[PDB]
């Protein structure tokens, strides 16, 4: 199947340039051309550009000035340069693959996103902790003091989809982002399942896991 | 805003820069056209490319063709049929390879052209009983047509008040406009236009009640001619 | 730039309900496509070239226009359908999408069951206290949440988040993060916070005494 994934660094400081690669797989970037369109957190889609199947490139003119494409067909891979990077940049950024028709162009598989913040500010681990239950029963992990976005939640190993309720984060007046994650159970379950919350920060590399279970 | 011509909306723009370098239209709509160039075909289609391209079709090429005269991605079903319609939208030509012709249906015009000198002659000439070397006529009267086979094109022949089918082993394509009828040039080491060509006046219509033809005509050895006018209407 | 304006901001409607939205484009373009985007995800191709349903998109969806004026329907919406669609023009350079149309789902009010969760021993052993309060699965989304700390109303010292739209029951989910001291924390016993939301008759109140 026709598969993309984006990779960045999810932190980068305003003087330095951004670096982003778009990984393809079930087609050959000799054939098909790769858009990058990015998204500021509550705010819409705004296209970057283009690379084509033959190696030339359109960027958007409001940004050409800043940003550069490039790829390696050998490694099915296409990359994203910006430099001159501003606050303004942060934003999750997806590649598209470009699709010819004989009456429009189309962009017709996407991939996940990656994100993306522009800050001077160091990166900064979460903490978890459990939120404990005490015939439907509640019980979560919160995940808090981290710097910057996104953390991934799972539960289970990603198992545990049912019920479960994660938060958008928000943000305190420390500058540091805090979210819970919650799930619902049966409650005549507590005593012989487990739940476990996997939190995952990349840009600090925190991996956690946290058992919850009734007091 | 720049416009983006689809697949389709360049390869018309394409086409009417070809018919533009082979001096069957004056004028070409080229906006857009170098963008869908590098999107489409992965490459600068400048003037250089477009010769090259005219070039391979009507001569030098062998093998299937595409739509853009090369020898997921468009124009990867390459053709067997012999001929491209060369169509912009503003004009076409049915435009045959040089594959599909019993060898070169060309001459170079770049080559000295053996002079020809005037002589006294008749101002007007039959239709019916021509005597001038560089053109042969043909009528059918059962279906109202008269078909001029131009056999020296390097001698113009300008049509008045004419609506004809050019036919020829390198495109065929209709006139509609007073003047030297319009032939194919093609650049290969120097100009080449059709070995010879036919003109088809259809008068089963009204409107070629009045076409004429106004052409050297050429006799012979040295060669001679004088100013004519034929009529067909 | 084509400057592409999707109206309204918001769509309300309920399952079986026809639904139209509109793009308007700054100058006219050849097509418009459309995209669907829920939370979490990337926007998903929806309709190409202004009619062209993309593979597995239900038939209840259509879209047409042309020129300045673009729309997208949905003969009769069911729960799944909420999430936000943005429609984009691909006839200049550079290419350009609208802010979105986020279609909302109504459905029958749903009272929210209220959890309270205290402060873990090993925050408080870190010297902060977080009690979140959680109203799961509920509808409508607006609701008020006040906490009590022994009987004294709390101001400017916890923050809410509310989940997106649920798309199989439509129902939203909120949690309420009072934060205090681990010193703060142990100065009073009671803590509560108090749910008022139209599903329920009368304020509901989850609370628990510090240390029991
Ligand atoms: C078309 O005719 C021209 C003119 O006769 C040819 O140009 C000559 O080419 C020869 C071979 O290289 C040169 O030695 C001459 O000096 C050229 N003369 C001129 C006036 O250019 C041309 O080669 C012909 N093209 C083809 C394909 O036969
Ligand atoms: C025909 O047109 C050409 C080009 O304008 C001109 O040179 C010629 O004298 C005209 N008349 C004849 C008889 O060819
Ligand atoms: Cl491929
Ligand atoms: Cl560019
Ligand atoms: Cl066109
Ligand atoms: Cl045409
Ligand atoms: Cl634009
Ligand atoms: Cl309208
Ligand atoms: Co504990």
């Amino acid at each position: 199947q026709v598969q993309l994934k984006e990779s960045g660094p999810g932190l980068v400081a305003p003087s330095q340039s951004l670096s982003i690669t778009c990984t393809v797989s079930g087609f050959s970037l000799t054939n098909y051309g790769i858009h990058w369109v990015r998204q500021p957190p509550g705010k819409g889609l705004e296209w970057l550009g283009v690379i084509w199947a033959g190696g030339y490139t359109k960027y958007n003119s409001a940004l050409m000035s800043r940003l550069s494409m490039s790829k390696d067909n050998s490694k099915s891979q296409v990359f994203l340069k910006m430099n001159s990077l501003q606050t303004d940049d942060t934003a999750m950024y997806y590649c598209a693959r470009d699709e010819v028709r004989r009456d429009y162009y189309a962009m017709d598989y996407w991939g996940q996103g990656t994100s993306v913040t522009v800050s001077s500010a160091s990166t900064k681990g979460p903490s978890v902790f459990p939120l404990a239950p005490s015939g439907t029963a509640a019980l979560g992990c919160l995940v808090k003091d981290y710097f910057p976005e996104p953390v991934t939640v799972s539960w289970n190993s990603g198992a545990l989809t049912s019920g479960v309720h994660t938060f958008p984060a928000v943000l305190q007046s420390s500058g540091l982002y805090s979210l819970s994650s919650v799930v619902t159970v049966p409650s005549s379950s507590l005593g012989t399942q487990t739940y476990i919350c996997n939190v995952n920060h990349k840009p600090s590399n925190t991996k956690v896991d946290k058992k919850v279970e009734p007091k | 805003m720049e416009i983006i011509l689809t697949l389709s909306q360049g390869l018309k723009k394409y086409y009417g820069k070809i018919l533009r370098l082979l001096q069957l239209t004056l004028e070409e709509d080229t906006e857009g056209l170098l963008e869908w160039c590098k999107r489409n075909l992965g490459l600068d289609c400048d003037d250089t490319f477009f010769q090259k391209r005219i070039e391979e079709f009507f001569i030098t090429g062998e093998g299937h063709f595409n739509e853009v005269l090369q020898f997921a991605e468009p124009f990867k079903s390459y053709f067997a049929k012999g001929f491209l319609s060369i169509d912009s939208g503003y004009y076409s030509a049915k435009c045959y390879s040089g594959t599909s012709n019993s060898g070169l249906q060309l001459i170079n015009i770049t080559r000295h052209s053996t002079r020809i000198v005037d002589t006294p002659g008749p101002k007007i000439t039959n239709l019916k009983t021509i005597n001038c070397i560089n053109l042969k006529a043909s009528i059918f009267k059962e279906h109202r047509e008269v078909e001029i086979n131009v056999l020296l094109p390097q001698v113009a022949v300008n049509l008045s008040n004419c609506h004809v089918v050019i036919k020829s082993h390198v495109c065929d394509y209709s006139l509609d406009i007073d003047g030297a009828v319009r032939l194919p040039h093609i650049y290969h080491e120097g100009v080449f236009i059709p070995g010879t060509y036919k003109i088809v006046i259809d008068k089963k219509n009204k409107l070629n009640d009045r076409c004429t033809l106004f052409t050297d005509c050429v006799i012979k050895s040295v060669l001679r001619q004088y100013k004519t006018e034929i009529r067909i209407g | 730039q084509i400057v592409l304006s999707q109206s309204p901001a918001i769509l309300s409607a309920s399952p079986g309900e026809k639904v139209t939205m509109t793009c308007w484009a700054s100058s006219g373009v050849s097509y418009m496509h459309w995209y669907q985007q829920k939370p979490g995800s990337s926007p998903k191709p929806w309709i190409f070239a202004t009619s062209n349903l993309a593979s597995g998109v239900p038939a209840r969806f259509s879209g047409s226009g042309s020129g300045t004026s673009y729309s997208l329907t949905i003969s009769r919406v069911e729960a799944e359908d909420a999430a936000t669609y943005y429609c984009q023009q691909w006839s200049f350079n550079p290419l350009t999408f609208g802010a979105g149309t986020k279609l909302e789902l109504k459905r029958t009010v749903a009272a929210p069951s209220v959890f309270i969760f205290p402060p873990s021993d090993e925050q408080l052993k870190s010297g902060t206290a977080s009690v979140v309060c959680l109203l799961n699965n509920f509808y409508p989304r607006e609701a008020k949440v006040q906490w009590k700390v022994d009987n004294a109303l709390q101001s400017g010292n916890s923050q809410e988040s509310v989940t997106e739209q649920d798309s199989k029951d439509s129902t939203y989910s909120l949690s309420s993060t009072l934060t205090l001291s681990k010193a703060d924390y142990e100065k009073h016993k009671v803590y509560a916070c108090e749910v008022t939301h139209q599903g329920l008759s009368s304020p509901v109140t989850k609370s628990f005494n510090r240390g029991e």
